[PDB]
């Protein structure tokens, strides 16, 4: 996995040397930000079901037709709503993965890769998930740097869908 | 390779689970001990020469046939190669310490190494003894209470000792 | 020049992209360590003359022949004493450069490059300067991470001579 | 390339003297405001598309022949190329902002740009206008006091605006 | 092994020819100088222990701290002094090897290769060994061309440490 | 490869010993006989043609089937190849004589040569006989007391004969 | 390249005549002083760093702006480059001294050197001064009567000084 | 040109380094042999005319047809005798060149190159000149290493014709 620590170590190893003072400063920066990172991850993991259901409802209100039109790709019945909550949970879970790891590695490998083909095949509009992420961003309740970390990784998720 | 966060995240992804409060708290402890972990890594790299020196001294006292004629560390070429191996293993131990996971040590250093030594004719048991003596010297340098904010580093010390013992068990 | 900030910027520019969160974390590590780095630079610059003279006298006390033997490469007379003080001043000046820059760049560029041939040509033993830097390390009056930074770059100079 | 520390160290090495207390004080102030600087860089990069959009909207409002048939930004090709240009220039401005020095922006982006644009037939004056509007949008976003700790960022804003005007003057 | 004779033979063999008059003249030069070479080698081998102990004592007087400071790399006890005499004996033995062979081959392969890493690792200052070699050079008691041969190979040893 | 000095020095290095007075005196004897050794090498190279000629003449008298139709040295190509082999072995013997050690002769000439001859169909015993006759001719030329300062070269002569017999035993 | 013998042989071949007794006598004197010539070459090469150091010390004493900020030999880079230049020129002078002819020094070192230095901004006059000081130091070391057999080396010293002045005049 | 001294210098210059002790030993071998080389050169130059005339007469006595058969390539008349004396003079002149230079360089460069086509075109048998050089070898009046050197280069000329 790509993490700041693993990248530092791989840079040291390519040149066959010990870790320099610069790489130690970089890993120190990762550790310093990791307090906010883990705070945001713990918050998003505790409020998991609340945020998932709130984001699903946000998508439903913002796009009313997803609760009305018949079709397997919409959420007009219980199966669709379960699938939609499950998808939003996937997104949020991998975002917590990234927050824990400290980089976009988990999002790049576990979510974004192949996402466009999944969405095109099953006719899932990316703007639905953009709205879900926007709700999660506006309602995690975090403040300060934990909020900023959660926001950067949610935004990274948003840019993949855009 | 993996660090601690990456290992936990990979195991979580395989099960499709959010991290449990166990894993969250463990990684939070890693984050709060990050400064002491950087201190251990910095102290091991900055004194790598002295660690190798003390370990090799103790080893050559214990096994003097290593540095007598016919010994496997007698000539300048063999001696320099032996010190090179010592510093290589120490460098990968420092990698594992910074990462909080032994993946880089096993994959990029320990794997196939026993076979390499048995093909070169190098006594793997003696290498393991030298690795243990490196462990002792490195722990002595890490726990040295001078010039550092006093605190408990026993968890990091046991982790580093585990990395060293893993390195030693891979060649004995 | 080779600073952590310039290295992060060059990494981002090679991939023709904006700065990533990993790189911003690394630059923050540099900024957080820069407080101690700047304190150490300020201290070493203010007490520059005391440190230079004390280091020269430590070298003399440890290697007394340098004050006794005749020959241009020694400090038996005033010209030799002044040349040695100038040399240790060059070493300390460039170490403060490196503390300011946050990396080994200035030390790699302004001091260590060609140092070996310089010392070989004028018959200057590197152990003299090793002892001078050991004195400076033992007498800068810094405590904590400022002392840690000063000793990092002083030991970097020491290993370039060994 | 150079950052602020590197520029000062180069100018002090070329004279052969220690850093005066003035230069030490200036670089220590840079260190103290480093967190504000990271905030500016983060806000400018994570809002880059919004900055480009605002600048382009204003530019096309006051120079509408740009998006009309025969205009230098009419077709999808030329529109996307103009947006790429503005995002490039903003990216190099964020580089200079992180470095605290314009050397990267001058050497890697601005040097020779007016010649490129006049060889291409791209009107450099409107490019400079779009750069100034990018400046306005970026400074608006950076100075936004919501979601952040209250504080004085006037010096940083002035430095960023100096970079933006340096870019606009290199093609005007 | 690289010797003048082996180099002559390898030059002859690369071109698949017998030894030319020029190569015979070169080998004659080697043989002519070999009288002084073997004289110096025999002298340095007979006076082995005397020269070793004298050089150790020269290093101790020139660098008094090596007999006072505690530490495994110094000679403040019996173990350190035994190790130091052993090192100086290694140097002198390989120098006699070179004198016998007629070239720097033995010094290059048996001593100099890896010497810098050995010295850096165990904190052995090269200037100690430079002083030991200087004593051996000033006190072999040889005269004329045997002295000149011993001096060239001792100096070659000195340059490796510098 | 090795010369005499290099062989003694390598054996000394392996044991970690100074040279014994035995080895010192042996190499001093080599140095003092150096002029006669150069004389042997010069006389063998300067008369290589006549040595090969006398040896081949004696061999072909002894084994006339070699130079009759069907013989292994009958055609011009085979004859020239046979003389080439004679001069090759003589050249490596001269190498060994200049070196005072047979290393170059074994490693660069004699090794795998019996197999090469048995694969080519060349009678190795006949090659060995020709090598012995080369030995006789070369010793006759070396010990010729005319045009040279009179002295004893019996040690060099036995050394050269040993090199020749080593060459002959490698193909028979 | 040419040595003394080769230069004389070329000039005699171009005229098609045998060597006159004058040329034979001159080359025989070169042969008689060959041991002195080897002494000069050996002393100049094995004391090369001392020669360069003495010359540089004098040069910087009389032209101190060379080692002051803004001077062409101030930084570690330019200092090491100046020392490399002086060691190069001394090496080619030792070449010419062994050859007894300046052809190697002219063709491989001096030809085009003034153009190089003036394109680089290196002051050629001070380079020539440093070369002359190298000459003084080298001649001092060569004429040192200690550790050597007493004898007249005035002709050899004059030849070496001619080489040094040829080098100094090629950049002055 | 290809002399032992120039070859040593070229070896040192290819590696961009000062002259080594091996190379100085080889050049000393050249200098020690140069005494005999110069004695042989002096002798062959002083007795040049006697040697040339004696060699021509030896050729005539051995191959009498060269004095009897008509044809421009023979020595039946005065023009042929003079051409042959001039040729043997060229051979001896270049052999003295080689003795002076200390190598086969002048013989390789001034005589042997193109010699085969010259002799083929003007129908000159190489065995004539072989016999002339054999006479010169038998009648130069040198003893010891001067004779050895003269015979070395004369046999070198002999083998170039065979
Ligand atoms: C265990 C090895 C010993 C120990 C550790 C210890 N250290 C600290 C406090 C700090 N350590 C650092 C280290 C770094 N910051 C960086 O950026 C880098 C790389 C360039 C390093 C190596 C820092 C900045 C601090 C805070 C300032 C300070 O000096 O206190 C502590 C206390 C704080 C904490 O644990 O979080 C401890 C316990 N102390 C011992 O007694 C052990 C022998
Ligand atoms: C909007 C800002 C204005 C404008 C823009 C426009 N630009 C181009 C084509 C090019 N733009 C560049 C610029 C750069 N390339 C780099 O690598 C860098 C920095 C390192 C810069 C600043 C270049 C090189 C080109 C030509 C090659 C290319 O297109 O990639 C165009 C296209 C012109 C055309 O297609 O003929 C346009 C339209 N157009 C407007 O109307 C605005 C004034
Ligand atoms: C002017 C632009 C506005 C302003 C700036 C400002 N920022 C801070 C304090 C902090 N900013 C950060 C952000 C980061 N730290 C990092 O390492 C990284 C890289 C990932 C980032 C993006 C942080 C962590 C802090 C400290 C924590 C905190 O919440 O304060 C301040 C506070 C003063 C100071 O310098 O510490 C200020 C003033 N604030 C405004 O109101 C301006 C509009
Ligand atoms: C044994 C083969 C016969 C023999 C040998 C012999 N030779 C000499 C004396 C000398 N030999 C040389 C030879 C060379 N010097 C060179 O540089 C070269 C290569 C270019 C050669 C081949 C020399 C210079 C001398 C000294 C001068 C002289 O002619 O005496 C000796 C006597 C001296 C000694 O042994 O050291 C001997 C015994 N004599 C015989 O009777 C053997 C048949
Ligand atoms: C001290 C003597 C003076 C001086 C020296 C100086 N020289 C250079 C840079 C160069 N020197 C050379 C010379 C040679 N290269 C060769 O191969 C040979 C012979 C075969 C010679 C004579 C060259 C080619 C250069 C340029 C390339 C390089 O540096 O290798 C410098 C550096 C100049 C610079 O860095 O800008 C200096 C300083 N400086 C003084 O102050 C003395 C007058
Ligand atoms: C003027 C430079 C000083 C001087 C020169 C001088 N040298 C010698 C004699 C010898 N020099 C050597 C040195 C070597 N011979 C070699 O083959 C090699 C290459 C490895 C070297 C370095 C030798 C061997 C001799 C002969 C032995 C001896 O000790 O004499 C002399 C003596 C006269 C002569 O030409 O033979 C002289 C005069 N002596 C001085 O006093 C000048 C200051
Ligand atoms: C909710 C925002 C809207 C929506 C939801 C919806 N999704 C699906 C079916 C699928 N969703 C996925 C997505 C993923 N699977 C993965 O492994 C990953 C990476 C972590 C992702 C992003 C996939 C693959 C499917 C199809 C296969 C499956 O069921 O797992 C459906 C069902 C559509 C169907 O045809 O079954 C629905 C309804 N629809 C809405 O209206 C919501 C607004
Ligand atoms: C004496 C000049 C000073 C000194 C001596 C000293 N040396 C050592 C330990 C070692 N010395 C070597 C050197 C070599 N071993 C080789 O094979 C070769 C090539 C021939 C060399 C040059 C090595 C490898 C060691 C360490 C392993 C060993 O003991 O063999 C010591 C002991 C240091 C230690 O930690 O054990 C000492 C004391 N110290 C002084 O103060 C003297 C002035
Ligand atoms: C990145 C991972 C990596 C590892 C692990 C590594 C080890 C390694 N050590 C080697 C040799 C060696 N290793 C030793 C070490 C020892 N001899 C002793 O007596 C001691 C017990 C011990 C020192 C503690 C020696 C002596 C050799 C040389 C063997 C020889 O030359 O015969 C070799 C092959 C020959 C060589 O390179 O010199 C390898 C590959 N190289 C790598 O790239
Ligand atoms: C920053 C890059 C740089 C370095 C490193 C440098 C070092 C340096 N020190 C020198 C001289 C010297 N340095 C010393 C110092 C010493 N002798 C002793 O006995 C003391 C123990 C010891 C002090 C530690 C002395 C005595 C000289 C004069 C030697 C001479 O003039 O030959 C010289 C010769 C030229 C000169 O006089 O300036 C150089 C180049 N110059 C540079 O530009
Ligand atoms: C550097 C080491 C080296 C060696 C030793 C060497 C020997 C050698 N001799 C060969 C042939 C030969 N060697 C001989 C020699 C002999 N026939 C007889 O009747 C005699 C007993 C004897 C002469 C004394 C012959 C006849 C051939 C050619 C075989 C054939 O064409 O059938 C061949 C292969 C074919 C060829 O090259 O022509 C080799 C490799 N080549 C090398 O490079
Ligand atoms: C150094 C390089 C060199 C060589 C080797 C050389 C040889 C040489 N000898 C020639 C003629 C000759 N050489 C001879 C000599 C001989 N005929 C006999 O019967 C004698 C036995 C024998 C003497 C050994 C004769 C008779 C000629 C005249 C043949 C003619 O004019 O066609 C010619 C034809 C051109 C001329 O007349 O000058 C050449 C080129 N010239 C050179 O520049």
């Amino acid at each position: 996995m790509k993490t700041p620590i693993t990248e530092a170590i791989a840079a040291a190893d390519t040149q066959g040397r010990f870790l320099s003072n610069t790489e130690l400063q970089a890993v120190n920066g990762r550790f310093e930000r990791a307090a906010a990172s883990m705070e945001a991850a713990r918050a998003l993991t505790n409020n998991a079901q609340q945020l998932i259901d709130g984001a699903a409802n946000a998508v439903y209100q913002k796009f009313p037709y997803t609760t009305q039109m018949q079709g397997a790709n919409f959420a007009s019945d219980s199966r669709g709503k379960s699938k939609c909550a499950r998808d939003i949970g996937y997104y949020l879970r991998i975002i917590t993965y990234s927050l824990v790891a400290g980089g976009t590695g988990p999002l790049d490998e576990y979510l974004i890769a192949g996402l466009d083909e999944i969405n095109r095949t099953f006719d899932l509009s990316p703007s639905w998930y953009v709205e879900a992420l926007k709700y999660i961003k506006a309602n995690h309740g975090l403040s300060g740097q934990a909020a900023n970390e959660a926001n950067t990784y949610i935004d990274y998720a948003i840019n993949a869908l855009s | 390779m993996l660090d601690a966060f990456a290992k936990v995240v990979s195991q979580a992804d395989t099960k499709g689970e959010f991290l449990s409060s166990a894993q969250l708290d463990a990684l939070s402890n890693v984050v709060k001990d990050g400064s002491k972990r950087l201190d251990a890594v910095n102290r091991m790299t900055s004194n790598a020469s002295t660690i190798v020196a003390n370990a090799a001294r103790s080893l050559f006292e214990e096994q003097p046939q290593l540095i007598q004629p016919g010994g496997n560390a007698y000539t300048n070429r063999r001696m320099a190669a032996c010190l090179r191996d010592m510093e290589i293993i120490l460098r990968y131990v420092t990698y594992a310490t910074l990462a909080g996971d032994s993946s880089v040590l096993d994959d990029r250093c320990l794997n196939g190494l026993r076979e390499t030594y048995q093909a070169l004719g190098v006594p793997g048991g003696s290498v393991a003894a030298g690795v243990a003596k490196m462990k002792d010297a490195a722990i002595a340098i890490v726990n040295d209470p001078n010039g550092i904010t006093k605190g408990d580093c026993s968890a990091l010390v046991s982790e580093i000792a585990s990395y060293f013992d893993r390195a030693a068990a891979a060649v004995a």
